[PDB]
RNA sequence: GUAUAAGCAAUUAUACAGCGAAACUGCGAAUGGCUCAUUAAAUCAGUUAUCGUUUAUUUGAUAGUACCUUACUACAUGGAUAACCGUGGUAAUUCUAGAGCUAAUACAUGCUGAAAAUCCCGACUUCGGAAGGGAUGUAUUUAUUAGAUUAAAAACCAAUGCCCUUCGGGGCGGUGAUUCAUAAUAACUUCUCGAAUCGCACGGCCUUGGCCGGCGAUGGUUCAUUCAAAUUUCUGCCCUAUCAACUUUCGACGGCUGGGUAUUGGCCAGCCGUGGUGACAACGGGUAAGGGUUAGGGCUCGGAGAAGGAGCCUGAGAAACGGCUACUACAUCCAAGGAAGGGCAGGCGCGCAAAUUACCCAAUCCCGACACGGGGAGGUAGUGACAA
């Protein structure tokens, strides 16, 4: 093939990648009025 | 991290071996350099034997040869147009070896009038190419480096012509 | 540092200089092909005894080679190069033998005032002129325009001009200085071109015995003319 | 890609091809004197002189860039049996486009500077026969 | 001084002005000695260039500042790279507005000088010094630099160059303290002329004089001995004074100046340069005599003051050029004759025409080797032109040698051009003069040269007296040696030989037999040798045609399908023994015949004849037919066995030749 | 090479002189050696190449490069620091602060005595020596040209001839190869070198004011040579098919283009092509990791780490473990603010056991400004009923 060197994503899990970082959440709305605005965005 | 040994790479038989050793002096190679525009910055690196090597970082002039008839000038470089290598270094305005970029015409030209003193861009042996012509007459020329900037410090090159020339005119159209 | 057994056999040394034995400097000979002013003296011509007094004697100018004063101890000197000493007023040159060895020879001022060097190679040097290299790594500036590679030059010595010159040449005698049958005075009958590497002579004796010896170690001496005095 | 191109040999000047002979009693094929073809690894269009080993075999692969695959025949001496083995050695060498390539032929190499990790010969002389395929087994 | 620059640069920078505000960075990094270059290149074509609104503001400070540090000698290393690389710079990146308020700063107090006012010289400008020969000598190289950058932007700027550079001249040439006088003259002079080929719609002409102490004074009665050597900067004032059209007439002033020049050519100890330098001015007088309107201007004075009172003396020059010495180069060869050539029309009427023609039938009876096919070429045009004055009537021995030489020429070519050429000056030699016989062989040369009916036709009407042959037979053996078209012109060819031998055998009076077997020889037997040893097939079927002809039409003349092939060969196998043959006959006729019979039972009758024929020749002949036949073997690998077998059989016709010689 | 030590030791013409601590400058420490999970033709050994690269030291030669508008000029070159003297801080040793000096072979610039200098040509010539004509290094990098008798090479080659004669005769740079070596022009470099150095003798011309004058030491561009180092070509491992498929899973095989490397190279980045290996034994697995010197035995030669990862620094040669930098794991001093640091050898290892904590670089050999300084190889010595 064409794509060895990286040129495919080869979807293949890493060892020392696996659990770098905890998820923190940190979004100062309720998630209401982000998901509404999402729907209320220029197309409605 | 960079080195120029062949121990991890396979066999000539399709064979991958351990031949686990370390990393030892002799098959340093050192990091590239993005020869960009701008002024001269130039890092000098001392090498095996003591000889010095100039890295050139930002270069903004170098010396071209319109060695046709016979002359050679050093002018500024205005910004790469066509790499044979890479499109990104082509968006990044990167100057290597073999690397068509459009220089400043006017020691040229200035050259041209002086010697044989018809006017051009604006007798029998003073005679252009006519697409030569058209880039005098935008003032922007096209030529190529030939020197290497990483590893001799200065950009020159020679001015593209004829069928070269008409080649590269063709590639930049595609 | 390596020992006296790993030393090179032919420039001898008894069973008693020690498990030591002395490398041999930087210099115009080779490694494997030099004799040490040290060994000259004290191993094999026993004008002193040990190296502090080897030191000394080389330390005050009484030991000459080719004609220059030499300072240092182990300068190597490895072929042909005449060794004038003053205090004895003689002159040592160093051949070999049938064996393979290294042989003293002494000679007066006449013959010991030139040497005959081999050629090494010609090219031209800086500023467009030839110049000539020799085995001993002598550069001779403004040669004879007919001298090639592997031709043999007397040298004055004194100025260093190119006195005469002798020609590589089916027919000519030779003195072999490398290879198994290393030291074998002869004549040269036939050359072999092999034209890719490692070129060969076919060099017999003066009484029938054919042998085949490469032109790198092959170093003429001449036709018959045996410029140098070789011991009787 | 760019233009290619001979290295210091002046085109467009408005007032030749340069290619040297190797020498060790070879000839220059015509189609490398003119045929207007470049190539930096060729021997006598580039700038790769050839020295050294002089070796010949019989090409397996022409199916690749200019590039051959040779086996290397020869006769093994094993003790144990006291008898000579046949055993094959795979080379490889850059090949001209100045020759027209055959399949089963006779070619001599050249040792050269290392054009590749596997690349070290060139091409020099081919000798046309009817070699076969895999199943022919001779000393050469 | 640098410490001074830059205490005078602090000085100007506290003259606060808003137009040296912007640019105070690049003054001070021009004046800082480590950045000279790269701050000029990014003064000049950078994107910071000098706006042109406070242009007029920052000019004269930067310009006294690039003068300052384009005259430095500290810092400066050595060679042109030393300084003299930093001058051109500097005048290659500067304007011509910009040019001229900096030759005003580089001339001190010769800004306002007059070289030449309403009468001719200002003697008492010239026995005043106003400047040291040093800063004259520095002057005079900016000066140079400043016109070799110019170019052609010279023309507001003469009335102050022209004052300058020759007020430097005559000061010179009245001090001819050498040295610095020596470097001015020749610097001067070079100046000068490149002054001159950049501008020529300059009037010159209030100014002759100058010229005059300039050249007749010094040199003139010296001047081939001085120029024996080489080419000079008066040689190249002279050479591009001969270019141009209006500066030409400068040469007139002093009448002996091209006798001079071509006395130089007649010193035959030159290093051939200044020759062929004399020769191109030459070129160039000549070339502006011919030249339309645009030097008609100046033509008819040209014409009749320069090259008028000297033609005689040129022709005997040349001639003596072309008879003194055996050694002449290619390059002066082919240029002489090239300027003969642009000569001949420029001339009417002269005395030495007579030398000119036996010169150009001895430069054309030279051998190849002396002389190439293109000079051949050039004396036949010469030949052309200069035959058509009223000569050939008077001295008639050398009128038959000439047409000797036009003969053999017609089968040495092999251009039509120049055979056109040749059909031309046999024209106009009918044209001079036996005139018609010539003109019969003028219209055949013309349907030889024009085209194949038209050539077929002439040698059909040529096939239904010597002179009118000698040509024809030239042309006819050429039409041989021609392989084939259709083969008809070969064929032809051959039979308008056999017509011209037939004539030959009918004529048979004893001094026409003199004669007329004196050619036959000398010009037919070495063209069946060369015609025996061409390869075409044609061509040696034709050539064994017409010997045919010859041996069975002439025979009281003292030096005379495979199946019936070999009988023929066999048939002379007899013919050779029953009479041995003629050993030149042999060796350059029959062998190379079956030597190409080989090599394109057929090769057995072959060898065995070339057995029987190498017992038939000479000795010497054989020695060097073996070394050609082992050189065929080291060089032919092409047909070993038949070449070894040549071997055998040859070495046996060795061994019985000595047992008969026993 | 640098001495004004406020250091000694002196005088018979007084800048210095003999010895000379400290200090600056130059060299040196790519090993002598220690430990331990191992390396199964990749190392290694023969055998080649470097026309693909580097090299301090070695020895040999070596560099013609002026003038060129400063001129109403310039003509014994600059500035810093150390050692030193004095003022201190802290618990903390050059951990060091402030102040006052002075030198260089340390760091650095560097037109000038002059109307010439130096190369090439050379006509005329009394070997006369020359009238007068052209021209102004090196290193880097690029472009171009030459790198060699003509290219209308239609030459030379058939000298098989031509001409005389007595007919006997006579006359007519290197390589196998390279764009190699080398030369020349255009410019280019924030680009070098082209001796502002030291010791010793001291002689010729006599403008008695100097002008010339030798031997060395140190230094410097190029090219050799040496010592090396790097890759690199054909052959050669022990055993096994309960190892027949392997590679493309760090590109696997090409070619083109560049980057970096001292240089070649999928060594790496783009672009496209389709491979390459294998029953002649690939690949895997096992770990038990010799060559040459030929009567013989003897003799000689033969990966990873310095508490742990990671990065950097000097130098001709190191990814030195010598240093630093941050993280981690330890440990020490303290006035609790802070500071420096990491190895080997010996004894016990039951409560009961057993070969020196020896001497010198004396010889062989090694490293230095260097005859003199320094060497953990080397020898000398002591113990022994295990034997013999």
């Amino acid at each position: 093939r064409r794509a060895s060197k990286g040129r495919k994503l080869r979807y293949t899990v890493h060892e020392k990648l696996q659990n770098f970082m905890a998820p923190e959440d940190r979004r100062s709305w309720e998630e209401h009025a982000i998901d509404r605005l999402f729907g209320t965005l220029f197309g409605q | 991290g960079i080195s120029r040994d062949s121990r991890h790479k396979r066999s000539h038989t399709g064979a991958k071996r351990a031949f686990y050793r370390k990393k030892r002096a002799f098959e340093l190679g050192r990091q590239p350099a993005n020869t960009r525009i701008g002024p001269k910055r130039i890092h000098i690196v001392r090498t095996r034997g003591g000889n010095h090597k100039y890295r050139a970082l930002r270069l903004d002039s170098g010396n071209f040869a319109w060695g046709s008839e016979g002359c050679t000038r050093k002018t500024r470089i205005i910004g790469v147009v066509y790499h044979p290598s890479n499109n990104e270094l082509v968006r990044t305005n990167t100057l290597t070896k073999s690397a068509v970029v459009q220089i400043d015409a006017a020691p040229f030209r200035q050259w041209y009038e002086a010697h044989y003193g018809q006017p051009l861009g604006r007798a029998a042996h003073g005679k252009v190419d006519p697409a030569l012509e058209k880039q005098f007459e935008a003032g922007r020329l096209y030529a190529i480096i030939s020197s290497r900037p990483g590893q001799s410090g200065r950009a020159d090159g020679y001015i593209l012509e004829g069928e070269e020339l008409a080649f590269y005119q063709r590639k930049l159209h595609k | 540092h390596q020992k006296r057994l790993s030393a090179p056999s032919h420039w001898l040394l008894d069973k008693l200089s020690g498990a030591y034995a002395p490398r041999p400097s930087t210099g115009p000979h080779k490694l494997r092909d030099c004799m040490p002013l040290i060994v000259f003296v004290r191993n094999r011509l026993k004008y002193a005894l040990n190296y502090r007094e080897t030191k000394a004697i080389m330390m005050q100018r009484l030991v000459k080679v080719d004609g220059k004063v030499r300072t240092d101890i182990t300068y190597p000197a490895g072929f042909m190069d005449v060794i004038t000493i003053e205090k004895t007023g003689e002159n040592f040159r160093l051949i070999y033998d049938t064996k393979g060895r290294f042989t003293v020879h002494r000679i007066t001022d006449e013959e010991a005032k030139y040497k005959l060097g081999k050629v090494k190679r010609v090219q031209l040097g800086r500023g467009g002129v030839p110049f000539l290299v020799t085995h001993d790594a002598r550069t001779i500036r403004y040669p004879d325009p007919l001298i090639k590679v592997n031709d043999t030059v007397k040298i004055d010595l004194e100025t260093g001009k190119i006195t005469d010159f002798i020609k590589f040449d089916t027919g000519a005698l030779a003195m072999i200085t490398g290879g198994r049958n290393m030291g074998r005075v002869g004549v040269i009958t036939h050359r072999e071109r092999h034209d890719g590497g490692f070129g060969i002579v076919h060099l017999k004796d003066a009484l029938d015995n054919t042998f085949a010896t490469r032109e790198s170690n092959v170093f003429v001496i001449g036709s018959e003319k045996p410029w140098i005095s070789l011991p009787k | 890609r760019a233009f290619l191109k001979q290295p210091h040999i002046f085109l467009n000047s408005k007032v030749r091809r340069w290619y040297k002979d190797v020498g060790l009693g070879f000839k220059t094929p015509k189609t490398a004197i003119e045929g207007h073809y470049i190539d930096k690894k060729c021997p006598f269009t580039g700038m790769v002189s050839i020295r050294g080993r002089i070796l010949t075999g019989r090409v397996v692969s022409t199916k690749m860039h200019r590039t051959i695959i040779i086996r290397r025949e020869y006769l093994h001496y094993i003790p144990k049996y006291n008898r000579y083995e046949k055993r094959h050695k795979n080379l490889a060498a850059h090949v001209s486009p100045a020759f027209r390539v055959e399949e089963g032929d006779m070619v001599v190499v050249g040792q050269c500077r290392p054009l590749s990790k596997t690349v070290r010969f060139n091409v020099l002389r081919v000798l046309p026969r009817t070699g076969k395929s895999v199943k022919k087994f001779q000393k050469f | 001084d640098i410490e001074l620059q830059k205490l005078a640069l602090k000085a100007i920078l506290t003259w606060k002005s808003e137009g040296i505000k912007p640019y105070q960075e690049h003054l001070e990094y021009l004046l800082d000695e480590a950045r000279f270059k790269n701050e000029l290149t990014v003064l000049f074509q950078g994107d910071n260039k000098i706006l042109p609104e406070h242009r007029s503001e920052v000019i004269p400070v930067l310009l006294h500042l690039l003068y300052g540090r384009a005259i430095s000698r500290k810092g400066a290393a050595s060679g042109r790279h030393g300084l003299h690389a930093t001058r051109l710079a500097i005048i290659r990146q500067l304007d011509v507005e910009d040019m001229g308020s900096f030759l005003d700063i580089g001339l001190g107090p010769l800004r306002a000088i007059r070289v030449v006012d309403e009468q001719g010289v200002r003697e008492s400008v010239f026995a005043h010094e106003p400047l040291p020969p040093r800063k004259q000598v520095g002057l005079l190289n900016m000066l140079e630099a400043v016109i070799n950058e110019l170019g052609t932007s010279v023309e507001p700027y003469m009335d102050a160059l022209v004052n300058s550079v020759l007020y430097c001249l005559v000061n010179a040439c009245r001090k001819l303290n050498e040295s610095l006088y020596r470097v001015i003259r020749t610097t001067a002079l070079k100046s000068l002329s490149r002054l001159f080929q950049n501008a020529p719609d300059f009037n010159w002409v209030p100014y002759r004089e100058l010229m005059v102490k300039e050249i007749i004074s010094p040199r003139i009665e010296k001047l081939p001995v001085e120029s024996t050597q080489g080419v000079s900067a008066t040689w190249r004032l002279m050479a591009t004074w001969s270019s141009l059209p209006k500066a030409a007439p400068f040469l007139n002033v002093d009448k002996r100046i091209l006798p001079k020049i071509v006395e130089t050519l007649s010193i035959e100890k030159a290093k051939d340069e200044v020759k062929v330098f004399a020769l191109d001015i030459l070129k160039n007088l000549i070339n502006l005599a011919q030249a339309p309107e645009t030097e008609s201007q100046f033509n008819e004075l040209i014409k009749t003051e320069l090259l008028d009172p000297n033609t005689d003396l040129i022709l005997k020059t040349i001639g003596g050029v072309l008879h003194g010495q055996s050694d002449i180069g290619r390059e002066l060869l082919s240029s002489a004759v090239d300027t003969v050539v642009v000569f001949a029309p420029m001339i009417e009427v002269s005395s030495h025409i007579q030398d000119m023609l036996e010169i150009a039938t001895w430069l054309l009876n030279q051998p190849l080797r002396k002389v190439n096919p293109k000079v051949k070429g050039a004396i036949l045009l010469i030949l052309k032109r200069f035959i058509e004055l009223d000569d050939l009537q008077s001295n008639q021995e050398l009128q038959r040698k000439v047409y000797s030489t036009i003969s053999a020429l017609f089968g040495f070519f092999k251009d039509k051009q120049n055979r056109q050429t040749l059909a031309e000056v046999l024209d106009v030699f009918a044209r001079r003069e036996w005139a018609q016989e010539v003109s019969d062989i003028c219209r055949g040369l013309n349907s030889y040269v024009e085209d194949y009916n038209t050539r077929l036709a002439a040698f059909n009407s040529i096939t239904k007296t010597l002179d009118q042959w000698m040509p024809l037979v030239h042309n006819l053996l050429y039409f041989i040696q021609q392989p084939e078209e259709f083969g008809v012109l070969s064929s032809n060819s051959a039979d308008g030989l056999c017509k011209f031998i037939s004539a030959v055998e009918s004529v048979w009076a004893t001094p026409d037999q003199a004669a007329w077997i004196d050619v036959v020889a000398n010009i037919i037997l070495p063209a069946i040798y060369a015609g025996s040893r061409d390869p075409s097939e044609t061509v040696r079927r034709e050539i064994l045609r017409v010997f045919g002809f010859l041996v069975s039409h002439l025979p009281q003349w003292e030096l005379v399908a495979v199946s019936r092939q070999l009988q023929a060969l066999r048939v002379l196998e007899a013919a050779n023994d029953k009479r041995e043959f003629r050993s030149k006959h042999i060796s350059q006729f029959f062998i190379p015949l079956f030597e190409h019979f080989i090599f394109d039972g057929l090769s057995a009758q072959a060898t065995n004849t070339i057995a029987a024929l190498t017992l038939s020749l000479e000795w010497q002949q054989y020695r060097a037919i073996l070394r050609r036949f082992i050189s065929y073997v080291e060089s032919k690998p092409d047909w070993q066995k038949r070449v070894v077998r040549l071997l055998e059989k040859e070495v046996d016709a060795l061994r019985t030749a000595v047992a008969s010689k026993k």
